[PDB]
DNA sequence: TCAATATCCACCTGCAGATTCTACCAAAAGTGTATTTGGAAACTGCTCCATCAAAAGGCATGTTCAGCTGAATTCAGCTGAACATGCCTTTTGATGGAGCAGTTTCCAAATACACTTTTGGTAGAATCTGCAGGTGGATATTGAT
DNA sequence: ATCAATATCCACCTGCAGATTCTACCAAAAGTGTATTTGGAAACTGCTCCATCAAAAGGCATGTTCAGCTGAATTCAGCTGAACATGCCTTTTGATGGAGCAGTTTCCAAATACACTTTTGGTAGAATCTGCAGGTGGATATTGA
């Protein structure tokens, strides 16, 4: 089936969980949209790099080092998955 | 009916999610994001289940940071309530697109 | 001894701008600038093959990392003028 | 000389040589050397024609470094690029805050 | 006469070998000295040791014996130095150091 | 048929017992431990590379491993990761 | 004649931002290059343009940081930099 | 680093867009820059002792600065 | 505006510090040949990943209400800018001496190879066991009177 | 100054999904016997890098005046937190089909290795030149009346 406006699939009461865990106690009603286009640049940008890698590589299939390597690109370096 | 006053929740739940370390975004809806996602890159790409999982817990990590900046951002014009601006300037110190 | 990219970058500096000159330290900027991407594109490079289990560097680990590397239509251009300048070489 | 044979500027036997010097693989191929060797020279290309122009905008016939930071920061792709760079003798962009300003 | 592990010689529990082994098919350099795998070893099986000890030390303050990312998370950002060296990491399953804005605390 | 894997699992669990016998680490916690062992490896491996090549050098000495340290790591970390260093290395020829 | 307060200074930036020479004495910073130094190891001796490296890097840091410190003055609603917004900018760009 | 003239700060903060200035900010910027500097020689040195140098040359700062993620063109790549 | 500062700002112009152009001498870069290999192409065993189906309760949604935060004003204390002064620490400019990056030129010690054994580790199975998930009073912590 | 009203602790329970161990093969360190180098070590340049030494001249430090920016204190419109009811969709669990990773073979096509010949690119003279740096003369941008 078709995968369309997903981004919104990233509800409000999360993002709140989100910037408890941040900290924050009061939040402007403005920031859920706000939260929702920062994380979609955030993905966009580890995902076409994760993928460029997977191309290389000629597989089909994004694995988890693929996900890292991108992730030490952007200076967003991961432990735990290799 | 008994009733909190506003903002002693908000201090309730702040100290409940950092005292643990799920994941706050469900993973469903945000397995299906990076589909679509990855899928305006490039068409038929499969998924280890790992890989999604990773992802997630970047992003989270990612924003949960943001937010802390956020904050600090917020609190440094006398505010106590985050806002975009307050997002933004975080981001433009940061560098992520000044 | 010593090198540096002085003498190519004035070459391309002429065709681009034959009117125009370059300074000492301008020149000296060029040269960090080649010199740096340099670094970049073959340390990507490198890394791009070691992850692929590869002990030999092909163009296409340049390109692949080029597209890593540059942005948006740096890019795509990039990619283009040095696939353009293969093909040539090539045949 | 292999690099007019792939028309290029660009030493095409320097770079090779670097590449074989430079610890980045094990073994180079032949079209490495090339690929990267246009790709720098593309780049070269790229910040010379900007900064010209600065020049040229300036009243000047020699590009010095304010002319290539000018060129630089203008362009936002080359801004991103040479993001964590900074032109020595380069100076920064005129701005000032609107705030700042007389009302 | 029987074969010393080169680890064993250095006293280390890291692997020696797997370390020179790792240096030469790493295209760090063309030739590696006897002595850097060694000592490399060495500052490795420290920083390990390092960050397993102030785990620890967290598993017990929580009443368990088996160390889990949290508590490592919790070891590395609360001492200076460890939290520097990992400055731009991120610990998957770690979560966040308890630490609330002073402003946003009750009256 | 089988594709062999590895990683230095065994010998952190060596470490771990050391310093606390009765302590013991989980997957997760196993896998955190193996990527910051590696990143630290790549992390002092990769200055000495650059250290060797600024000085026009085709070998990297345990020199420059501990000048790499010395750039890589903070403070005491450092002090004391010289010192098991050098106490390694010194050990190891005599020996 | 006297300029109200803070016009000049409108003047003083549109003129050094349009200027790209150093604005730090040479020997007072070539002195606390050297000094700094001493302090790590001694009888050191500088080649010329290291200490023009050295300031070049300091100076473009430093006049960098001013612009984040502003933002965060402007940000609180103030016009005048003071040193929270330093130490915020700071805490934010990851420096401490 | 008292040489470092509150008038010299000044100008770096014009150039820095700064319109108005707190009169704490001379000691603390004193402060940062001191810290800076620290850093970053630190690093030249250690990379100058490994040469076995008595110099400090301009490719050490070069090498430091970009250890520092504080890259520098016009002396060195 | 009308005026009276003080400011920029093009227009013009004249040489010395750089630039750019020459003129030659080594170090690479290119050839020619002969080899070593890396890894693409051809199976094919088989984990792992894409998908669906169900039952179920965890939670995202949307609505009321109203506490109290953000924001708009107003005010005046005094901090930091504009200045005109007085004075000295930076400029810079040779001038010289000498610590010292840099080059050689051997060579003894440390490495790289190329094999041949000899263990140490990893990938399953067999055994354990923290501890997740529930339960329940004790203990505050809150918010209304 | 009290007290319900609630949420948060902390300890005891107990099977089970996640370690801990237990065992067998084998890919890889270890052990030797050569075949190169690698990069110190004396010797010595030619540098650049310190050091005085010596004047001038911006450029810094100061002490005045006050203009207007920061700071604190109210007030109130209304935004966003807390709550309840609703009912949708994410979770959990397992079942299957099979796309496509990976592990082996096989071997040309391609990169590596010398040994040599040619040409190019870096240096240090020789030969132009762009801006630097003042110097007028004239709208500009400010500020007071
Ligand atoms: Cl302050
Ligand atoms: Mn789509
Ligand atoms: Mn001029």
């Amino acid at each position: 089936k078709v995968l369309r406006d997903n981004i919104q699939g990233i509800t409000k009461p999360a993002i709140r969980r989100l910037a408890r865990r941040g900290g924050v106690k009061r939040i402007s009603g403005l920031i859920y949209e706000e939260t929702r286009g920062v994380l979609k640049v955030f993905l966009e940008n580890v995902i076409r790099d994760a993928v460029t890698y997977t191309e290389h590589a000629k597989r089909k299939t994004v694995t988890a080092m693929d996900v890292v390597y991108a992730l030490k690109r952007q200076g967003r370096t991961l432990y735990g998955f290799g | 009916p008994h009733r909190y006053r506003p903002g002693t929740v908000a201090l309730r739940e702040i100290r409940r999610y950092q005292k643990s370390t799920e994941l706050l975004i469900r993973k469903l809806p945000f397995q299906r994001l990076v589909r679509e996602i990855a899928q305006d890159f490039k068409t038929d790409l499969r998924f280890q289940s790992s890989a999604v999982m990773a992802l997630q817990e970047a992003c989270e990590a990612y924003l949960v940071g943001l937010f802390e900046d956020t904050n600090l951002c917020a609190i440094h014009a006398k505010r106590v309530t985050i806002m975009p601006k307050d997002i933004q300037l975080a981001r433009r110190i940061r560098g992520e697109r000044a | 001894r010593k090198e540096s990219y002085s003498i190519y970058v004035y070459k391309v500096l002429k065709q681009v701008h034959p009117d125009t000159g370059i300074s000492s330290k301008a020149m000296g900027i060029m040269n960090s600038f080649v010199n740096d991407i340099f670094e970049r594109i073959a340390g990507e490079a490198s890394r791009l093959a070691h992850y692929n289990k590869r002990s030999t560097i092909t163009s296409r680990e340049i390109q692949t990392a080029v597209r890593l590397l540059l942005p948006g239509e740096l890019a795509k251009h990039a990619v283009s003028e040095g696939t353009k300048a293969v093909t040539k070489y090539t045949s | 000389t292999r690099s007019s044979r792939a028309g290029l500027q660009f030493p095409v036997g320097r770079v090779h040589r670097l590449l074989r010097k430079g610890n980045y693989s094990e073994r180079v191929g032949a079209g490495a050397p090339v690929y990267l060797a246009a790709v720098l020279e593309y780049l070269t290309a790229e910040i010379l024609e900007l900064a010209g122009n600065a020049a040229r905008d300036n009243k000047k016939t020699r590009i010095i470094p304010r002319h290539l930071q000018l060129a630089i920061r203008n362009d936002e792709e080359l801004n991103k690029l040479l993001g964590r760079v900074t032109i020595a003798q380069g100076g920064v962009l005129p701005n000032i805050q609107a705030v700042l300003l007389p009302k």
